[PDB]
């Protein structure tokens, strides 16, 4: 890896020829190209090219490194070398930080550390606070860093603001680029205390001081940056800071002023050269070689990376006429084409010209079901050698079906949004269908016969393509972890969680009329502290509460947990076919379990449940599923609702149970008589159900058993999870600027609790030979399953390593290995 | 893989990795052959009851396709977890060439944790002779069209 | 504020004008050869090392090369203050 | 009435700022930094094993042939993070990489062996930044219909930075 | 200046501008760029250019150009602690190219 | 909402509150229930004894 | 109470300007030009004598 260059490029410099990347040196006349310094600089660059740079233990601040900008390309350079970088984004969102994260995972050299921070360079107060956050101690929340190099590149695209239209955007840009940039350095100097570690500033100078046209105060901003060179001598911070000015040339990069990528090819024909963003990154990273570093530590260094463009007189006129001729060819080749097209369309007539445009093919969605693909037998004998005739088929559990109803819809539209982060075409019309966006209308639609997809709100036909382009914004807006939408929860508004306050009256209220038995109950339950009096004209009583009675005043309090993984907003069972009666009766979670079970059986290639009874006896189709605390919507009804005497279904308590779900399953689909069981492992409840399923099947108690879990999110459950400090506080996630879709952070260094959601999940497990005798899709083979109790304690919420015991064995002496493994 | 319970809490995310590392250690995983961590709770949330079902569908879909999802919110893996060599924490979907078997561990209140293991369907089909496999394949095809 | 580690920085001119002092420290440990081996203390400091770090898990105030200067200073300080009286 | 006129006082105070500075400036000086929003990115020790693997299959699936420049780019990126555990992680994978399954496996096993040997050397050596990406220049053409398209295509004579520096040496004073 | 006497203006038309106004700011080194410094920068540059950008707008005939006189300086940060005096007076040179 | 008023007591910092006409209150009440029998654990049972 | 908090809103608005700009700047940008205060000086024909 460490070659060796003998012929330094310094010897390749043509005589009295100025290279494209040369260092300049100041003399009493001014700045001019020095051959020695520039030869050195080029030698370091060549070494970096064939061997590379290192910035181990280099503490750098980088500013204005937005995606697609130069500053973003030196970040890849700083990290790859081993830097310690501070970054800054004028704006901070999810896509920003994840872009930075991708960068750091693709170039995060060992030892390198990155820090993304929101910081607006326009604020005196942002700069005051930022260096503090950098130079202060960790015990006070700082970073303990000490900047070795600063790269303050941030700038505003301001354009068209000529001399007479210097507007507020121009003054703001001047502030960002100069009068706040200098303040940043004047702060970092103050934060320094030791004169052995000088912070090499890098200043994005420019060779065009008003030589271009209307850019506002861009000129007298970038040109005022040169005063530092003289100031490094005039002032006292010569050893705290070392200025290392770079004059970035024509960058064919995005943003900034890239407005000119089309004339780069043109001006490069004068023998002048531009640079890509990576090339300009390299040219600047060259300003960190340990020898340039020293060179700066005694001399302010002007570095001219302008690729010789300074040898073009009136470059403004040159670029203007280049762009002019480019547009003059573009528009005439456009207009002459249009004219000759329409001339032909007249002569040949407009009846054949449509036949020249090829009849393109519109694409449809091709939702199949696609059982897992069966390999060929002899082929499978290669994945597995002689495993044949070994296992008893009758004693191998095999998941033959599965389905879900989760915040990403069914098991397909979740797996896609998972493994692909984007919905395919089919997986998009499905999420539309279950969110109630489209409805397959058939028959006559406004006179015309129609059999196809139709909008659900205005009921107008929509092609299969406009589905994505038209709804993908809304689907991803109303599905998955998002802020809780009250219309899915009967008006549960976390911002206005309702509570009643025990309050004692101090002055008797005004007498109000009520009913007979209501008045009687009031009297019986308040004692003499109230009065009742009949209205002989009505028979119904008046009642006056007296001083001293206990009232219950309503109130609300702003709650924290404003996020939960709702079922896709707009989900409704009618779309699946559950009769409106059952809908009106049972607890919402039962709907979820049913809509899961049906398509689970479907995923097992089962059309109607009774098909089982063709190969198995009725008493051998069980349901070993069960919730964690299912029925919360009905527990609320029977505990907190009846106490209010709100109109409540009479027999609610039959749904408040946990076996009442599998009850409805058997009552509505299977009508079987197999073993019903019902586990409750509230968190880890869908796995223990599988253990129950296996101990069931292998026992021969049943040959088919539904097994899964399900639970529903509701208010009283969320509030109490909060008071246990289990779920992540939403407000504290927004002070940390975590967007809803990203505050569920497993294994993260800054994780803060979980994010609860709702839904269900089902699997139709089954004996092996019965599976392949019915001919169902064997999706899996549950080899092992177990559970365990952790260890004696005094705190339920704390887990333990009990489940480890599934792997404990004996390791005393292995001279005789157990022949049973062979 | 090891489809982690992974409830983005302080103690769970370390305890789960601890158990996985220790049990893969005791069984003698070939050093440098870590199992991957998939963390559906980042995307779906934590279905306080039915977590295991989502994790298990994830496991089976993985067994079928061979893909391995990733925690697309894996901001920065906690420093402490570097000591668990026998595990890996992806953050980017990586389609592999095929997966033999997947673990599914899930932890509950009151110390009722559990663990499932899902071996690939193919290794089942190899226990049985040719005629039965081919005859089963036909019926599967038929059922597939009917379900479609 | 007795820390657990100290990082010396050889910065600009006077930064180099310090690391040369560290380099100049050449001590002798008579090995099995017996030769007066004018050998270097800090093999980690050279003309390239920009900055050097000390570490003491207990605390720098416990490292011998730093503690005994602190002790001799505090003792001479007390003695001189007394002699002033 | 008292707060209603004192509010008018501070309004006739505040409007002066905006009148002198204008809107966009006032909207832009809104301070946004908050130390709580920092994001430190450290866990390279994990991304290293992530990337080794992602390469391991990209190779066998042909999505990255050895001749490519990006494969070498990220191999450099890999060895920029080598840990004694990374060597073992790659070594096992290369040991059990099944060659009989196809030809791309041979490519994968061999490239992996190469990278392993390399990281065994660069181990304990300081991370290095060595860009290898292909140099590209501008090329703007207008369509025969008349559309202006800007393509940043690869240079044919200047492909490595080793060559880019020599090109920068020839300069423009003698152009 | 450019409005009519009937509207209270002056009917003038400036032939030459001499915008010399400046603030004595001193002792504000690089680290102590304070509010007085930003105000001085405003007086000397970012409001001086606005004056010219206005006078241009008020002009309508291209026969009477207004010769600006710009109090440049030969000391761009060559002296000591004067605050933003340098990158103010030196930003005035961009006009030549502009 | 506006259906109530709050006003601070400057001598106390704690507020007064007046409910206005139109607000929804929750009056307690009782009703004679039927099921007056259930197989209680022997009255006086206490775990401390164990 | 309503104007007493809206006044607090505009105060938490205004203090931002001063915090970012500082006092002297705010005191110095106070516009002072008023066409009524002009002073034209013409009568040279008298000062000559
Ligand atoms: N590229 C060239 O050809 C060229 C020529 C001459 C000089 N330069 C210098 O080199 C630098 C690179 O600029 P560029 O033209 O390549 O890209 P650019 O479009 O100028 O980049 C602007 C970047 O600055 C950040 N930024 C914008 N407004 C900000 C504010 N108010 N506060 C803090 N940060 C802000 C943004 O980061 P977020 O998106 O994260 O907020 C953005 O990525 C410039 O600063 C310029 O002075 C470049």
């Amino acid at each position: 890896d460490k070659t060796s260059i003998i012929q330094p490029v310094s010897s390749t410099i043509p005589s009295q020829t100025i290279p494209f990347l040369h260092i300049q040196k100041k003399t009493k006349d001014g700045w001019e190209y020095n051959k020695k310094l520039s030869s050195l600089y080029l030698d370091g660059l060549e070494s970096a090219a064939i061997n590379g740079l290192t910035f181990k233990d280099k503490y750098v601040l980088v500013t204005g490194a937005g995606a697609g900008s130069i500053g973003a390309e030196i970040l890849q350079g700083l990290i790859s070398g081993g830097a310690k970088v501070i970054v800054t984004t004028s704006r901070f969102s999810k896509k920003v930080t994840e872009y930075y994260q991708n960068m750091y995972a693709r170039y995060g050299a060992a030892g390198s550390t990155l820090i993304v921070v929101p910081f607006n360079q326009g604020s005196k107060q942002d700069v005051d606070a930022l260096v503090q956050y950098i130079y202060d101690e960790p015990k006070k929340g700082g970073l303990g860093w000490d900047l070795d190099a600063i790269i303050p590149f941030a700038a505003i695209p301001e354009n068209g603001n000529g001399l007479d239209n210097i507007d507020s955007k121009s003054e703001f840009a001047h502030r960002i680029m100069l009068t706040n940039l200098l303040r940043l350095l004047g702060a970092v100097k103050s934060k320094k205390t030791t004169d052995t570690r000088p912070a090499q500033c890098i200043l994005p100078l420019s060779p065009n001081h008003g030589t271009f046209g209307f850019d506002g105060l861009y000129s007298e901003s970038k040109i005022s940056l040169e005063t530092l060179f003289n100031r490094w001598y005039s002032e006292d911070w010569g050893s705290k800071l070392t200025v290392c000015g770079a004059v970035i040339g024509w960058t064919r990069g995005t943003g900034l002023m890239s407005a000119n990528n089309i004339i780069a090819e043109g001006i490069e024909k004068l023998g002048v050269r531009t640079f890509s963003q990576k090339e300009m990154a390299f040219n600047i990273l060259g300003l960190l070689t340990p020898e340039i570093v020293q060179l700066c530590q005694e001399e302010p260094v002007m570095a001219d990376l302008n690729g010789g463009l300074q040898f073009i007189d009136n470059l403004k006129d040159f670029t203007s006429k280049l762009r002019t001729d480019l547009l003059e060819t573009a528009d005439i080749r456009r207009a002459v084409s249009i004219e000759s097209a329409i001339e032909q369309k007249v002569v040949n007539g407009d009846n054949v010209d449509a036949n020249y445009s090829k009849v393109m093919v519109e694409p449809r969605a091709n939702m199949k079901f696609d059982f897992p693909t069966l390999k060929s037998y002899d082929e499978i004998k290669q994945i597995a050698p002689e495993l044949e005739g070994m296992l008893d088929l009758e004693n191998v559990v095999v998941v033959t079906g599965f389905a879900e109803v989760g915040p990403w819809g069914n098991s397909r539209t979740r797996w896609e949004m998972e493994a692909y982060g984007e919905f395919s075409l089919e997986g998009a019309i499905e999420m539309a269908w279950i969110m109630g966006f489209i409805k397959y209308h058939n028959g006559n639609l406004k006179g015309k016969p129609y059999s196809g997809w139709v909008d659900a709100k205005t009921q107008t036909p929509i092609d299969e393509k406009d589905i994505k382009s038209k709804y993908e914004e809304e689907i991803l807006e109303h599905s998955g972890i998002r802020l809780i939408e009250p219309e899915l929860f009967n008006g549960y508004d976390p911002k206005k969680k309702q509570m009643i306050q025990e309050v004692v009256v101090q002055h008797d209220l005004e007498p109000f009329e009520c009913s007979k038995e209501t008045a009687e109950q009031y009297k019986h339950e308040h004692g003499e502290k109230c009065e009742i009096f009949e209205i002989e004209e009505s028979g119904e009583y008046t009642v006056r509460i007296l001083k001293g009675a206990t009232l219950y005043v309503p109130k609300a309090l702003r709650f924290d947990r404003l996020v939960a993984g709702q079922i896709p907003t707009g989900w409704d069972a009618r779309t699946y076919g559950i009769p409106e009666d059952t809908i009106s009766q049972v607890d919402p979670i039962t709907l979820y379990v049913l809509v899961a079970t049906v398509e689970a059986l479907l995923s097992a290639g089962i059309t109607d449940p009774y098909e089982f009874y063709k190969y198995v006896h009725v008493s051998e189709v069980g349901n070993c599923s069960g919730s964690g605390m299912g029925g919360v919507s009905a527990l609320r009804g029977m505990f907190k609702d009846r106490y209010a005497d709100k109109p409540v279904q009479n027999d609610i308590l039959q749904e408040s149970f946990i076996n009442t779900m599998s009850a409805w399953v058997n009552m509505l689909l299977l009508s079987s008589s197999g073993p019903i069981k019902t586990p409750v492992g509230a968190c880890a409840t869908a796995v223990e159900s599988v253990d129950i399923g296996i101990e069931t099947i292998l026992s021969g108690k049943a040959k088919v058993v539904l097994v899964g879990g399900y639970d529903d999110f509701q208010e009283e459950g969320s509030y109490e999870f909060a008071n246990m400090n289990a779920t992540s506080n939403s407000i504290e996630e927004f002070k940390h600027g975590r967007t809803p879709k990203e505050m569920s952070r497993p294994t993260t260094t800054t994780r803060n609790g979980f994010m609860e959601a709702q839904g269900s999940g089902i699997q139709v497990i089954m004996t092996a030979d019965l599976a392949l005798k019915m001919g169902v899709p064997i999706h899996a083979v549950l080899a092992m399953t177990a559970t365990a109790t952790d260890k004696i304690g005094r705190s339920v919420p704390a887990p333990g390593k009990g489940i480890l015991t599934t792997a404990r064995e004996h390791h005393g002496n292995l001279k005789y290995p157990s022949p049973l493994l062979n | 893989v090891a489809s982690f319970h992974g409830t983005s809490t302080v103690a769970n995310d370390k305890n789960e990795s601890a158990t996985i590392n220790n049990m893969m250690k005791h069984l003698g995983r070939s050093e440098g052959n870590p199992v991957f961590g998939v963390f559906q709770k980042y995307l779906t949330g934590h279905p306080k009851g039915a977590a295991g079902a989502w994790m298990l569908n994830g496991a089976i879909q993985i067994l079928e396709s061979g893909l391995v999802p990733g925690n697309r919110n894996a901001d920065n893996v906690d420093k402490l977890l570097e000591q668990y060599e026998y595990v890996l924490y992806p953050s980017r979907s990586i389609q592999t060439d095929g997966i033999k078997a997947v673990s599914v561990t899930s932890f509950g209140f009151g110390q009722k944790g559990a663990q499932a293991v899902v071996v690939h369907p193919d290794y089942l089909f190899a226990v049985l002779d040719r005629s039965t496999y081919e005859e089963y394949a036909t019926k599967v095809s038929a059922r597939n069209k009917k379900t479609y | 504020n007795n820390p657990n580690e100290l990082t010396i920085h050889f910065g600009g001119a006077k930064g180099r004008a310090i690391r040369d002092n560290y380099i100049g420290m050449m001590f002798e440990t008579i090995g099995e050869d017996g030769a007066l081996k004018s050998e270097k203390i800090f093999k980690d400091i050279d003309e390239t090392t920009t900055s050097y770090t000390f570490v003491s898990p207990t605390g720098l105030l416990s490292a011998t090369q730093f503690t005994q200067p602190a002790l001799t200073l505090m003792e001479k300080a007390a003695y001189e203050d007394i002699k002033s009286k | 009435i008292k707060e209603k006129e004192a509010s008018a006082v501070l309004q006739k105070e505040l409007d002066l700022w905006e009148a002198e500075h204008g809107e966009f400036y006032a909207k832009g000086i809104q301070p946004t930094f908050s130390a709580l929003k920092s994001r430190t990115y450290d866990s390279y020790w994990n991304w290293a094993r992530q990337d080794v693997l992602s390469m391991y299959f990209d190779i066998i699936f042909g999505k990255l042939t050895s001749v490519d420049r990006e494969t070498i780019n990220q191999c450099i990126q890999i060895m920029n993070r080598a840990n004694p555990t990374l060597i073992k992680f790659m070594q096992y994978h290369i040991d059990h990489c099944p060659e009989y399954k196809g030809e791309t496996y041979k490519l994968a096993k061999r490239l992996g062996q190469q990278l392993i040997d390399n990281c065994k050397q660069v181990l304990t050596e300081d991370p290095v930044y060595k860009d290898v990406s292909r140099i590209t220049g501008p090329k703007t053409k207008v369509s025969a219909k008349g559309n202006i398209e800007y393509e940043e295509t690869q240079k044919d004579s200047v492909r490595k930075f080793e060559q880019y520096v020599y090109e920068m040496a020839q300069g423009g004073a003698m152009t």
